């Protein structure tokens, strides 16, 4: 079973979208390999759309806790969330395939949400630490000024995995083992 | 219609209803008819009766400035229910020509509304949230004379007064009775 | 259209109906209507056939304060069905011309509704329903001449009546028989 | 009807209303309007009423077009809410004859869409999108008085105006206060 | 209605609002205004106004023919947006009476369908999509003056054109600045 | 409204439109206006233009009846679309006054339909598909004058033609251009 | 299969939505981990949005019933009833990651609930002491004066961890492992 | 089980849609593969109407980083990001059966997706990398010019098999083997 | 397990509507048929409704792949797809049941789809080579003129088992063994 077959060799697998259910998941399996070897390296494949802040500061923790290195390695879309995770991996151990993708932007409300004024005020209050603690996580892990992590996630910033590589969001473009 | 013919008849004699929530549709053919009535007779009085669940600050907004720059005094009657809105144009008409039905119920609550979007558009809303809230209990504390203080904290949650209650603080300035 | 017209003659007749269920939309023409005949002749009676399941407690009032602040004695007429804020507005009418019709019914209960919200909320909604319930009781006590009491009690479930019964309890003054 | 009766009265006395978003459907009648009464009279004003959401780029562009080769000085009057579409037409009024009610709300923003289809699609509507952002702030830099680089980046997100506001940054001439 | 009423008195001044999508009904009402306009008087100009996303073209086929079989000279407007259909009827004006609002956006596109059904029945639709997509290139070239490789070459995909473009490619022969 | 008083102007001056599908609705409508013509006066021409993607089979054929047996001539106009019933009623008209406008296309295809029910019920539904199949294309092969082995060989599948190759097939008259 | 491998070593996990289905998950794996070893700890981890008090109530009265302490870990989302589960945890042994959000606010009905107003003043009254008993249970965990969390939940209270241990709905905010 | 049959004979059998889901699957199983003999070719087998594009690009990158060969055969359909799977298979490998179609076309918002013009000529200016991405995948593996590709992606571009040789998304058209 | 059973006597079961699941089924056995024994002869049972094009040449291929003969035996019903693949058995090999109907028709779009012109003319030349290749298909496998087909499968053509045979989709129709 090849899902199995990546958590024995310490691979975790994020591949979803990033709800309450996917980063229970990723939690267990953190902790799980954690547990079987804490010196050795857990790899982590991002394929995720994102979505999801509470569901990413879960992972994001997790990935943290641990005391095991996490390999994040991008495949083909690391989005919203997932970018953070991607950049959540350990330094040197960041990786893309070369047409990955990487996309940061802002966290969103994903439809309305009703109130009074002074429930909006807090809500709004809740999606700019939201706002900010998305920017100075994704700044401890890009070296990057968190103002400019706020001009650049402004709007949708697709990187290309060469230039997530400038941007900070992983270290290294995987090189093929197959010259085609 | 029968319902637009009596509305008619009562637009000749200087009546208006706001019997709606306060929609940008109900807003505009207010909109019209005070616009309408000041221009036949700029001296007699617009009767405007609300019976409203209340509806959108900025139609409310556009009722309550034409209220204000019609050369008429806007004589407004809570009948019933004046909500949300609906309070803010009654407490709106001509001080002195605020009244309520004895059995009218006026309900104050701040501003209801929705945040979406991204966090820089919700930001905005947000400021903007907090301009309309504050332009709101400016002229609530304006039209009831309460302190704007007394306005926020009383506009929290729902605020339910009576005629007799919304008398003392405010709201109308008789309850007519006959 | 045929049914506006045969309802525009009889409001020439100063006959007027409330045939549906009480919301804004009915209260506010029914108000409008009374305003428009106390306005055209202010010595005659009005006559308010109810046939209604009843409706919104505030939508009753607005009728129910359009018919006393009008200066018309507002004959009242439960024609098959005056149930909840139709048993109100019947009850409302002037006394002695509060009719039934003698195959009338009349219902009377506790008003319905519904909490939603917070917990802060739903406190405010049931403090707003227990002083709806009191006037709403207070007033079909006023109307019926019935001790408050008695009409707590009986409008606990829904308490029907015939027109011979209503006649007793005392929510209209003649059952009319020609 | 009585809202199209209150309109057409107001329509005898050179006063129309943009009352909704501006659709195809309003603005085809409000171009009509417009070209009725230059028709009927192209010597005075039009007061054109704004209080609208905003809608269609192109809807709003025809109505503009039908303002500025109308004869007539439109008088363009924010009542209320003057969004999107609403404060383009706002601003495109007659100089001098820009007016807000002063508790109208104007909302600037770059224009809002969608991309659909293949990538030859949408890299033609991005084309386009930016031909069409860059005429309306063209034009908002020509009504304003504003560079169109302060246009282009106040109507990044959206930019909320009092009227106060929206007279400090061109978008009307006058608030006027009677 | 009002918008009924402002566009009835436009056909007496003999302006006619293309304003909707051409469907058959709106092409209908079109081609009756059309042979209502050319039977009161033959000689007059009709206006026909075109803010139109575009639509059916056997609808606009039958506006076409029945602007071209009407003894008036129709004069088109581009007002705010002709696409599709809507900027074949207003290219399919009368020579020297084809105008275009100096904000009104032009859109030229290959005709848009759908193949349904069985593969005799598909080999059917596509032989009458050639004849209609040769039919549609070869009255816009027509039209425009351009050759019909051109005009198949720029409807491909969407090919916008604004005023001043639509006239350099031969769509209005004015853009009207009054 | 508009749209009916266009069309009423035109029933005046004799001008009736199928402009639809051909439903019970618009059947009715039609066979009523054919009647009330030819009532009116019994000797001048009644135009009806046609711009149908067709409909019900009995419906025109209510229409066909109604326009045989009017002693008026029924010239008929393809404008537009006369697809299904509008290429029947279209080649329906009287000879010599079949009109298609240039830009016309005409549609010829067999008749759709639906089986539904038991085995019995749908043996029946067949009889009379092969009943209406045969009196369509009779009816066409008289309209036409084409033999009905070649009405039913084109009338397979869908059968587009352009206004010329209705002229030659048979379904109008004339092309009429001005 | 990694969670059973947390129950293995007594995690509860809870992850979901708390409805009446999610609390008669844990109240069946709170029971058994309590009859495995009563005095060894149980852990609980809460990545909840909340929702539900009679299903808060069961969840707490049986954290609260057993035996074993229970280690309460919030990880992204400590949500209504879920903050309420959280300070559910033994005294010293309550914990969140670094960005881990509690969200403490009063019980709200999801949508109207009709009926004539005996009915409602019922309803009503059931959620004011629903309010008393959430406010209740979150002074005995949090050292409060209960009129302070009724100030404090009037609207929708968001807790970063580091200001839910200044709340007392935890008692450490988790230092990272990260061998590094 | 006949996929475990062709997954222990190292064949990929993508089938499906190609969405987040598909791709991380044929991921995790361009890996195991990789693991079990990575000097063995793994075939991939396509029937798939395509999609995606961060799941095209996942796939593909895997399939492109892994040390075996992909032997990618189409059975009855690469359309869309299939036909770019089917290119990514190695020089000589790329099969597929006489009858099956390839079908070729540049990327596709599928269905509208709102915002404001510069949130949209962001989201232009990603499917005009998505599309010049996809041009020059195809022409590394056809050896066109990814302006030949452009003009032939124009439109929906049907490549029967023995047309889609003469095209270079495949190398072999399949024979049959019935005795016969 | 009776589907086992039949899979073990080398009896793969059409049974289902011709789908692009249904067809990733058929290959999969086809050719593990063909690996357990391509000497000995695949049987192919079919009670399709038929359905899709491409699926039809996934298992049309690859029943003329494998080295196994197929014997097509059609249960009930062979429609659109399925009589294709009914006469895609070897010559001698094609069964139908006396009472089993074959319903031969010209490739159809379920549903209408949309599109410029441009759009349609490639979807309508992509239906048209569909319906030459079905009837160039057909013409192989019952020695029709393919011209013939295509005046035969202008229409819906129900073929009864018997006259099936003297159409050329089967080649016997299966006479009864009630030992009785
Ligand atoms: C960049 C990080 C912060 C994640 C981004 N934030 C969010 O908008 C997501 C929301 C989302 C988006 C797509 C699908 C489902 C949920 N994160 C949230 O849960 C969220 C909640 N409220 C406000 C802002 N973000 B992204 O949109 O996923
Ligand atoms: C009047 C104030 C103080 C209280 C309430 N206001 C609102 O909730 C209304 C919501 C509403 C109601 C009907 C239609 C559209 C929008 N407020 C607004 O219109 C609004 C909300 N957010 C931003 C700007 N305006 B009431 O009117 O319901
Ligand atoms: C007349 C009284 C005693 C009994 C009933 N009236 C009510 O309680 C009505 C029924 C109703 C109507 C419209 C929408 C919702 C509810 N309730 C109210 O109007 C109401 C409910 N809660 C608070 C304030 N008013 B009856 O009219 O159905
Ligand atoms: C006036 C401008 C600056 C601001 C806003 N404009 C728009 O968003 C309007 C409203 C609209 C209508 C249909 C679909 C999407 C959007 N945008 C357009 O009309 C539009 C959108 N895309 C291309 C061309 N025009 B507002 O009017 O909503
Ligand atoms: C008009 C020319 C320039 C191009 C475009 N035409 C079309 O897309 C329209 C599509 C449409 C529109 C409304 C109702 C039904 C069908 N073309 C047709 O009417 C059409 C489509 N297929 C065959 C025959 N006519 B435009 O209208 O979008
Ligand atoms: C008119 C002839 C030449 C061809 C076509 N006729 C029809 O399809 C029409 C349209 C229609 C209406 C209702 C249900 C099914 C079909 N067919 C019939 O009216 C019809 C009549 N009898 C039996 C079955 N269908 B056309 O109208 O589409
Ligand atoms: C803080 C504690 C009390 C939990 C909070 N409680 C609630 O708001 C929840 C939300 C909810 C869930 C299901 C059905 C209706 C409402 N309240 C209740 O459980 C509830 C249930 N029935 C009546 C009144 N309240 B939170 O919103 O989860
Ligand atoms: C070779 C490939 C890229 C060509 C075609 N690509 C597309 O049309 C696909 C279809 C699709 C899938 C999901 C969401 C939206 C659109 N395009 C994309 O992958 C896509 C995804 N997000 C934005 C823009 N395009 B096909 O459908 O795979
Ligand atoms: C006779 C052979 C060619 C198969 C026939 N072809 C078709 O009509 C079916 C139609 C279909 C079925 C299921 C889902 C989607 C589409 N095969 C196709 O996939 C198809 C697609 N486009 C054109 C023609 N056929 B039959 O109708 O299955």
């Amino acid at each position: 079973n090849p899902y199995n077959k990546l958590f024995e060799e310490r691979i975790i697998f994020l591949g979803v979208q990033v709800d309450d259910a996917s980063a229970n998941d990723i939690m267990a399996q953190l902790l799980v390999l954690e547990s079987l070897d804490p010196d050795r390296d857990i790899t982590m494949y991002i394929n995720s759309p994102g979505g999801g802040f509470t569901s990413l500061m879960a992972i994001y923790d997790t990935m943290q806790y641990v005391r095991a290195d996490i390999q994040t390695v991008c495949l083909g879309q690391a989005a919203s969330a997932a970018a953070v995770l991607l950049a959540a991996g350990t330094p040197g151990k960041r990786m893309a395939l070369p047409n990955a993708r990487v996309l940061i932007h802002q966290p969103s409300l994903s439809g309305v949400i009703q109130g009074q004024f002074s429930d909006l005020e807090i809500q709004a209050a809740e999606i700019e630490r939201m706002r900010t603690l998305m920017e100075t996580t994704l700044a401890r892990h890009t070296g990057k000024d968190a103002g400019v992590i706020r001009k650049d996630t402004d709007r949708d910033k697709i990187l290309t995995a060469e230039e997530a590589k400038d941007y900070g969001i992983i270290d290294t473009v995987l090189e093929y083992r197959k010259l085609s | 219609s029968l319902t637009d013919s009596v509305y008619e008849r009562l637009l000749s004699e200087r009546i208006i209803f706001l019997g709606s929530e306060v929609n940008d549709e109900i807003a505009n053919r207010l909109c019209a008819q005070i616009l309408l009535l000041a221009a036949e007779d700029a001296s007699k009085d617009i009767s405007l009766y609300i019976n409203s669940p209340g509806g959108s600050i900025s139609a409310g907004m556009a009722i309550y400035d034409t209220m204000v720059l019609a050369p008429c005094d806007i004589a407004t009657y809570a009948m019933g229910m004046a909500a949300s809105m609906g309070e803010f144009l009654l407490a709106a008409g001509t001080k002195g020509k605020r009244y309520a039905l004895p059995h009218a119920r006026i309900l104050m609550h701040q501003p209801l509304g929705g945040v979406t979007g991204s966090a820089a558009d919700i930001a905005i809303q947000a400021e903007q949230f907090a301009v309309i809230k504050k332009e709101m209990f400016r002229l609530n504390a304006e039209f009831t004379g309460q302190p704007i203080e007394r306005i926020e904290a009383d506009s929290d949650r729902d605020r339910w007064f009576t005629a007799a209650e919304a008398l003392e603080y405010g709201f109308v300035d008789h309850i007519i009775t006959r």
